[PDB]
C-alpha cells in the first residue's frame, strides 16, 4: 500500500491531496507508482539553492547553468531584499525531497531538478535562448514563471533567438519528441491584462497555465485569454491557504504566491506523466492535459462548452490538472499523427475597424491537400491592424462549431497607436474541433471616442490533424 | 523587461 509523505510541512499542502477533491489528484498518481523518477525539470529564473536541505538530494547539474554571469553554477546571488528566491521556491514545487523531515514534498519528489540562472541580469533575445535550448536531450521539462511586463499595456512576446529556441525545442528536443516548455500565464490581473499580449503565453509550443484560489475562484492576479490551457491552485485571499516550498537561504516558505506557482506544479504533474510514459511528444502532452482537466468547482462567468463538448474558461483553460487521470491515460497514449499547417489569408482589402467590424470567412481547411485539418489543435488569428488607442479594442473569433474566443479584452491601461503587427493571437479553446466553416472574426471599440483605425491583415492558421478523434 | 511571475 503507498505510503504518503512524512514531511513536517506535507499536511499543509492541501493542493496535493485531501478529503475534500480540492486538490489536483496527485497523490492518486503517487500510489500508481509514478512520483518523478528519471525525468529532468529545469527551473528558468533568477537561480536555484543547489544545497537546499529539500532539494540537493534532487539537483541535477546537467538541468542547470548560469547564463548571466557565464558558468555551470546556478546559485542565487544573495541580497538583503532575497531578491533571488525566486527560482528555488519554483523548484521545491516540482521536486523538493520527500520523507527526508524537512519542509514539504515537490508534486515529482523523485524527479531531478537544475535551474537556469537568467533572470539577475539584462535578459536580452540571446539570454533567453541559451537558456530554452540548454541541454534540450537532458532535460525534459522547462518550466517558467517570468515573461514581459504585466502593466496591461505591453505587447511582447520571444524574439528570433527565443522562437529559433522554441522551435529547435520541440523539433529536435528530447530525441525528436519535443521539449515540454511550461508557462505561468502572467500576473497582471489588477492592470486588466491580457495572457494573449504576452508571446511565450501565447506560443504554441508553451503550456501556459493559470491559477485558482483555494476556494474555487479566479485571483485577484489572474489574467484572462484564450491561450491558456489549464490551470493549478496558487495563492488568493488571506483566508486562503498558499503553496508551500523551498525558500532562499535553506528555509521554508508556506507563502508562495501567483502564476509563479502554478507553472511549476504543471511542470511537476507533467513530469509523472512523462514517467508513465516516456514516448510522450510535446503535442501528446498537450492533448493530455485538454483531455484531462477538470472544471468542476471552479467558479468563473465566462465557462463555455466548444464544439466537442468540454467546458474552457478564458480563466483556467480546460480547468484543473488532473494528476491521477494524467498518468492514468498517459500508459497506453497512442501517439498523435504528425502537426498539419494550414495558412487561409481571410483578407481581399484592407478594413477600416470604426465601432465595429465583422469579418466572416467559409474556409475548406486545406481540403484536399496534405495539410488538411479535420481535427483542430491551436488555431491563430494573425492580424496586423492600426489604431489610435490600442486598448479599446475587444478582438473576438467564433468558430465553425459556434464556439466565441476572446482573443483580446479591453485593457484600459493599453494607450498605444502602435496597434498589432502581425500578432498571433491563440485560441486553445476549438481543440478537437472540425475548424472546416465559417469563422468569425469581430473587432470593436469598446469605448465611446471616436476611435479609428484599420485592419490590414488577418491570416488564420490552423494547426492540427486529420484522424484519431474521439467522441465528443 | 523580463519579470518574475
Ligand atoms: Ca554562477
Ligand atoms: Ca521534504
Ligand atoms: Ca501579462
Ligand atoms: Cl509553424
Ligand atoms: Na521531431
Ligand atoms: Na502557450
Ligand atoms: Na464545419
Amino acid at each position: 500500500v503507498y505510503q504518503e509523505p512524512t514531511d513536517p510541512k506535507f499536511p499543509q499542502q492541501w493542493y496535493l491531496s485531501g478529503v475534500t477533491q480540492r486538490d489536483l489528484n496527485v497523490k492518486a498518481a503517487w500510489a500508481q507508482g509514478y512520483t518523478g523518477h528519471g525525468i529532468v525539470v529545469s527551473i528558468l529564473d533568477d537561480g536555484i539553492e543547489k544545497n537546499h536541505p529539500d532539494l540537493a538530494g534532487n539537483y541535477d547539474p546537467g538541468a542547470s547553468f548560469d547564463v548571466n554571469d557565464q558558468d555551470p553554477d546556478p546559485q542565487p546571488r544573495y541580497t538583503q531584499m532575497n531578491d533571488n528566491r525566486h527560482g528555488t521556491r519554483c523548484a521545491g514545487e516540482v521536486a523538493a525531497v520527500a520523507n527526508n523531515g524537512v519542509c514539504g514534498v515537490g508534486v515529482a519528489y523523485n524527479a531531478r531538478i537544475g535551474g537556469v540562472r537568467m533572470l539577475d541580469g539584462e535578459v536580452t533575445d540571446a539570454v533567453e535562448a541559451r537558456s530554452l535550448g540548454l541541454n534540450p536531450n537532458h532535460i525534459h521539462i522547462y518550466s517558467a514563471s517570468w515573461g514581459p511586463e504585466d502593466d496591461g499595456k505591453t505587447v511582447d512576446g520571444p524574439a528570433r533567438l527565443a522562437e529559433e529556441a522554441f522551435f529547435r525545442g520541440v523539433s529536435q528536443g528530447r530525441g525528436g519528441l519535443g521539449s515540454i516548455f511550461v508557462w505561468a500565464s502572467g500576473n497582471g490581473g489588477r492592470e486588466h491584462d491580457s495572457c494573449n499580449c504576452d508571446g511565450y503565453t501565447n506560443s504554441i509550443y508553451t503550456l501556459s497555465i493559470s491559477s485558482a484560489t483555494q476556494f474555487g475562484n479566479v485571483p485577484w492576479y489572474s489574467e484572462a485569454c484564450s491561450s491558456t490551457l489549464a490551470t493549478t491552485y496558487s495563492s488568493g485571499n488571506q483566508n486562503e491557504k498558499q503553496i508551500v516550498t523551498t525558500d532562499l537561504r535553506q528555509k521554508c516558505t508556506e507563502s508562495h504566491t501567483g502564476t509563479s506557482a502554478s507553472a511549476p506544479l504543471a511542470a511537476g504533474i507533467i513530469a509523472l506523466t512523462l514517467e508513465a510514459n516516456k514516448n510522450l511528444t510535446w503535442r501528446d502532452m498537450q492533448h493530455l492535459v485538454v483531455q484531462t482537466s477538470k472544471p468542476a468547482h471552479l467558479n468563473a462567468n465566462d465557462w463555455a462548452t466548444n464544439g466537442v463538448g468540454r467546458k474552457v474558461s478564458h480563466s483556467y483553460g480546460y480547468g484543473l490538472l488532473d494528476a491521477g487521470a494524467m498518468v492514468a491515460l498517459a500508459q497506453n497514449w497512442t501517439t498523435v499523427a504528425p502537426q498539419r499547417k494550414c495558412i487561409i489569408d481571410i483578407l481581399t482589402e484592407p478594413k477600416d475597424i470604426g465601432k465595429r467590424l465583422e469579418v466572416r470567412k467559409t474556409v475548406t481547411a486545406c481540403l484536399g491537400e496534405p495539410n488538411h485539418i479535420t481535427r483542430l489543435e491551436h488555431a491563430q488569428a494573425r492580424l496586423t491592424l492600426s489604431y489610435n488607442r490600442r486598448g479599446d479594442l475587444a478582438i473576438h473569433l467564433v468558430s465553425p462549431m459556434g464556439t466565441r474566443s476572446t482573443l483580446l479584452a479591453a485593457r484600459p491601461h493599453d494607450y498605444s497607436a502602435d496597434g498589432f503587427n502581425d500578432w498571433a493571437f491563440m485560441t486553445t479553446h476549438s481543440w478537437d474541433e472540425d475548424p472546416s466553416g465559417e469563422w468569425v472574426l469581430e473587432i470593436e471599440n469598446t469605448s465611446e471616442a471616436n476611435n479609428y483605425g484599420t485592419l490590414t491583415k488577418f491570416t488564420l492558421v490552423l494547426y492540427g490533424t486529420a484522424s484519431g478523434s474521439l467522441v465528443p | 523587461x523580463x519579470v518574475x511571475g
